[PDB]
């Protein structure tokens, strides 16, 4: 076929020639425990969703239907942002604690900035591995950035710890080869 | 004589009865004919004595025998060193023009541009401002109606010289109208370079009427607060008054801290005058209350003999401080004990204490004994949108009142970490203030 | 311009809670979960009142 | 040809955020939209057009 | 018994004691410990051959509690009284509930609080320590109470105030909120405190000075140590502040020959 054919060719024609450094900065991202535990996070923190929404809305609708008028009285909704201008609206504030990156994306322009900017802003970012993976944590389909502010009080010790881990496992050890052109070597 | 005995529009009369004042203090009982008169004067006060007010009545009177626009004129123009003065005279001029029909306004370096540049556009009929600020106003916004300037007043011109804005006013009188043009101005004390513009301004002939150990305790700007409440529960049932330097932050502490319930006394510019006579006497009968006031609201009126003097804040004048202090120990036969915030930046104003050649007693601090109520305090300002506004605005008018600082070597805002600044606040990021940095 | 049952319901929860001063309803977090503008409770709160309770 | 990326703005780290944009009243709240629409099913369910 | 006399004459021989006399704006800590009562029991063989974190809650005559929150809202850190209770009591239970048991003699309790709250959002030592030191008055249920040392930390077991008090809701088959209402007045007002450590040595809190009259303090201590002879073979006892040097009042020379 024609698709394939091309498909294959892709990723072929990219590492062969140089690529800039603010690229290949992606797919220098997290290891395999530190995502796994930073998915067992964002597990705990998945968005509401739409069944779920129309649901509470039927309980506490019906509750007024009733009238039992209950109480008014919630604490807040927590839950990962999920919005690319949201997210990136959730920085220049700082309001980010955590920021999730995919690396693919068809239009990676989209994105190139965030690394940078949360590097300017001091935001504790983390490239992720696959936009699906995003998606699947916030009902999506992709998401490809996962902002995350608001955190329990029972979280919010495995959230310093999970920074510190970050910082220790990607401020470190990928710095200086984020500065250096990847690829390049013929395929 | 009296305020009401004189002859007066009805709405300046309801007004003065309303700010409570109905005798009149007697250098500004002096004043005030030659100020009806029309003729310029320069005079020698003490600050805080009402001669704010001692010009704002003639003024209104002029803007009430003139009745133009809006659009019309700027005419009563005020000149003033110190953003907080600034927003004192406002603050009582506000009801005064209230009552009136013209238009007020503030012009001071460290306010949104656009913001003085539309009320500019609009026009205002009665101008504070700050000297700095003018140039750039006169110099750059279009269509400004600059040409009437019926009158022009100057406060504290020791002030204006001692921060060194003088040039700037020369560019600003190089720039003013004359013969339209009549100028008062209030200096307590006088140099030669304020008569060479004294020269310049007053263009008739004028008559003029002329009539120990510191606590400091130098703390991180993160827990200068939570030490401030800390040391306020320590020595309750002990009256003892607090200067800031912003009333923003006069009126959010004492919010914050009557939400945390022990009682607290505000006094400040937005304050109206008569809850504000209402305050002080409040506090000067129940001799054991905790009140928060401005460096200069504090200046306006005789202190009873307190417990303890809290400079939380950096001061207006630290020579009248030194003053002060002094005219404080002599006056007050009963021990009032005077301390000052400290941050490890400021220093080298111990040094300038050490100019003053009073003694200096460092009070120290206990790292376990803390209050631990800024887990709290967040808490708090996430939760209520209302405390959440007071306390950006009091961050605000700090950070803008370390802007309108004079001494740039003992205050640096590159020095400061506004990080702990908003911690202090509560803030665990510092929320944006347009200054220059 | 009348008044909905449930906030008028809400107002009378306030008058009988707080009575009628403004400053301690405008700081209460129960039945004030909107956190109304102090004043904005007083135009409610007179409305009511002529419309209900004098 | 080539050379390692220059990281000179990225250094300076702001303290602050860009915009002094004031806070709004909404995000302290309980949402309103969601009460509008829980409002809105009352409605249906007072015509009967939704069962509980 | 005990020659009350002479209590009078050690307290106040320790009133003038503490009587006596740049310098910090708040106050030391150490000044804030010189300034307080401890009782001290030598007795013989004083552990039950095994750790007793449990504490034994004794009938006193005043009740300090009421002074400590009378200064304490002078004081920097402020008395906070915590309950600990089940996830279905805290379902019954409510806060007005208590509130209103609470008014009519003039107390109140802080904050009630889950053995799952204690479990998922206290589960990290810096924030579980933070929080256990706001408290003075720590209240839990017996249930609860034999549950707890998993949840609440050594550290917590290392103080007085820290460790928790057993205390019943429970009279009949389910719990009544008559039994926790008189219940916490009894915890709260007429009895005190004792932890039960090792050795032979027993250090029993009493208080500040300025809290009580000193001949309430006698009476208090009297009663007190009567309990405790009533209760245990009893050697001697000292008591003392913290800073000062111990005080003989009361001693039982033949314990030591009715030991061995």
């Amino acid at each position: 076929p024609e698709y394939v054919r091309v498909q294959r060719q892709k990723k072929i024609l990219s590492i062969r020639l140089k690529v800039p450094p603010t690229i290949a900065q992606f797919q220098y991202t997290l290891d395999r425990n530190t995502a796994a535990e930073t998915f067992k996070l964002f597990n705990k923190y998945r968005p509401e969703t739409a069944a779920e929404k129309k649901e509470r809305l039927t309980k506490e609708a019906a509750a007024v239907a009733e009238g039992k008028s209950k109480q008014d009285a919630s604490p807040k909704p927590y839950a990962v942002k999920y919005g690319l201008n949201h997210v990136v609206a959730l920085i220049e504030n700082k309001k980010a604690k955590l920021v999730l990156i995919a690396n693919d994306v068809d239009p990676i322009e989209l994105v190139v900035f965030l690394p940078a900017l949360c590097k300017k802003m001091g935001v504790p970012y983390a490239i992720v591995k696959g936009k699906a993976r995003l998606g699947t944590l916030v009902n999506q389909k992709t998401s490809a950035v996962a902002a995350l502010t608001e955190v329990r009080a029972e979280d919010e010790a495995a959230l310093a710890k999970l920074v510190s881990t970050i910082d220790a496992n990607f401020a470190d050890k990928y710095d200086e080869v984020k500065k250096h052109w990847g690829g390049g070597i013929l395929g | 004589e009296k305020f009401e005995e004189l002859k007066l529009s009805q709405p300046t009369l309801k007004a003065i009865e309303k700010m409570g004042f109905t005798t009149m203090t007697s250098v500004q009982a002096r004043t005030i004919p030659p100020l009806l008169a029309g003729r310029d004067v320069l005079g020698a006060a003490k600050t805080g004595s009402g001669k704010t007010l001692a010009f704002l009545i003639p003024a209104i009177e002029l803007l009430h025998s003139l009745k133009f626009k809006p659009r019309n004129g700027t005419g009563i123009i005020v000149i003033t060193p110190t953003r907080e003065l600034a927003l004192q005279i406002f603050g009582v001029a506000r009801e005064l023009m209230e009552f009136h029909s013209q238009t007020f306004g503030i012009v001071i370096g460290g306010a949104n541009r656009r913001q003085e540049a539309e009320k500019l556009m609009k026009g205002v009929n009665m101008l504070i401002a700050t000297p700095g600020r003018l140039l750039d106003h006169l110099q750059n916004t279009k269509g400004f109606v600059f040409k009437n300037l019926k009158a022009l007043i100057i406060d504290e011109a020791d002030r204006i010289l001692e921060i060194g804005f003088e040039d700037e006013m020369r560019q600003i009188i190089k720039i003013l109208p004359n013969e339209d043009r009549q100028s008062m101005l209030f200096s307590a004390t006088q140099t030669t370079k304020v008569e060479d513009l004294a020269r310049i301004s007053l263009r008739p002939g004028p008559l003029f009427i002329n009539v120990l150990e510191q606590g400091y305790v130098v703390c991180d700007s993160d827990k200068r607060f939570l030490l401030l409440f800390s040391f306020l529960k320590r020595n309750q049932k002990k009256k003892i008054i607090v200067f800031l330097s912003s009333c923003n932050s006069v009126k959010y502490y004492a919010e914050l801290l009557n939400y945390i319930d022990l009682p607290v006394l505000e006094l400040h510019g937005k304050q109206k005058q008569q809850k504000r006579t209402n305050t002080f006497f409040e506090f000067c009968n129940a001799e054991r209350g905790i009140l928060i006031c401005t460096d200069v609201a504090a200046r306006g009126l005789d202190i009873p003999a307190v417990d303890w003097i809290i400079q939380f804040d950096p001061p207006d004048d630290p020579r009248d401080y030194i003053h002060r202090v002094g005219r404080t120990a002599r006056g007050t036969k009963g021990k009032g004990k005077s301390l000052m915030f400290l941050t490890p930046n400021e220093l080298g104003f111990l040094r300038y204490l050490k100019a003053s050649k009073v003694p200096l007693n460092e009070y120290e601090f206990p790292e376990n004994k803390i209050a631990n109520v800024q887990s709290q305090l967040e808490k708090l300002i996430k939760s209520n949108y209302y405390l959440h506004q007071t306390a950006k605005d009091g961050y605000r008018s700090y950070l803008q009142a370390y802007a309108s600082h004079s001494l740039k070597t003992v205050y640096q805002i590159d020095k400061l970490d506004l990080a702990k600044v908003a911690k202090s606040y509560g803030f665990p990021v510092p929320p944006k203030v347009n200054i220059t940095i | 311009r009348s008044q909905s049952e449930r906030e008028e319901e809400w107002l009378e929860k306030l008058y009988k809670k707080h009575g009628d001063d403004y400053k301690k309803m405008f700081f209460d977090k129960k039945l004030n979960i909107y956190q109304q503008s102090e004043g904005d409770l007083k135009r409610r709160l007179l409305r009511w009142k002529k419309r209900n309770g004098i | 040809p080539y050379e390692p990326l220059i990281d000179w703005f990225t250094r300076h780290e702001e303290v602050m955020p860009l915009t002094a944009v004031p806070e709004p009243k909404r995000r302290f709240v309980p949402s309103k939209n969601e009460a509008k629409r829980v409002m809105k099913i009352v409605r249906a369910i007072r015509e009967g057009r939704i069962i509980p | 018994a005990i020659p009350r006399e002479r209590v009078i004459k050690a307290v106040n021989e320790l009133i003038k004691f503490t009587s006596k006399p740049k310098n910090l704006l708040e106050d030391d800590e150490e000044e804030l410990k010189k300034d307080l009562q401890l009782i001290v029991v030598n007795n013989k063989s004083f552990t039950g051959t095994s750790k007793s974190f449990k504490l034994k809650l004794l009938n006193v005559k005043h009740s300090f509690y009421k002074p400590w929150k009378e200064a304490s809202a002078t004081a920097v850190k402020d008395f906070k009284v915590l309950l600990i209770l089940k996830d279905s009591d805290i379902k019954k239970v409510s806060e007005d509930d208590l509130f209103d048991q609470l008014d009519s003699e003039g107390i109140k309790v802080d904050e009630i609080i889950c053995g799952k709250d204690l479990k998922t959002v206290y589960k990290a030592y810096e924030a579980r320590n933070a929080f256990i030191s706001q408290f003075s008055l720590i209240l839990a249920d017996d249930s609860i109470v034999t549950s707890l040392p998993k949840l609440m930390g050594g550290k917590a077991y290392n103080k007085v105030e820290t460790t928790p008090i057993s205390i019943r809701t429970h009279a009949n088959k389910e719990f009544s909120l008559t039994t926790l209402t008189n219940n916490i007045k009894k915890v709260y007002m007429n009895q005190l405190p004792v932890k039960l450590p090792r050795g032979t040595t027993l250090n029993v809190h009493l208080g500040n000075l300025e809290w009580l009259r000193p001949e309430e303090f006698v009476d208090n201590v009297e009663l007190i140590s009567e309990q405790l002879i009533k209760a245990y073979q009893i050697r001697s006892i000292f008591i003392k502040t913290n800073r000062s040097p111990v005080l003989p009042l009361y001693y039982n020379q033949d314990v030591l020959d009715e030991l061995e």
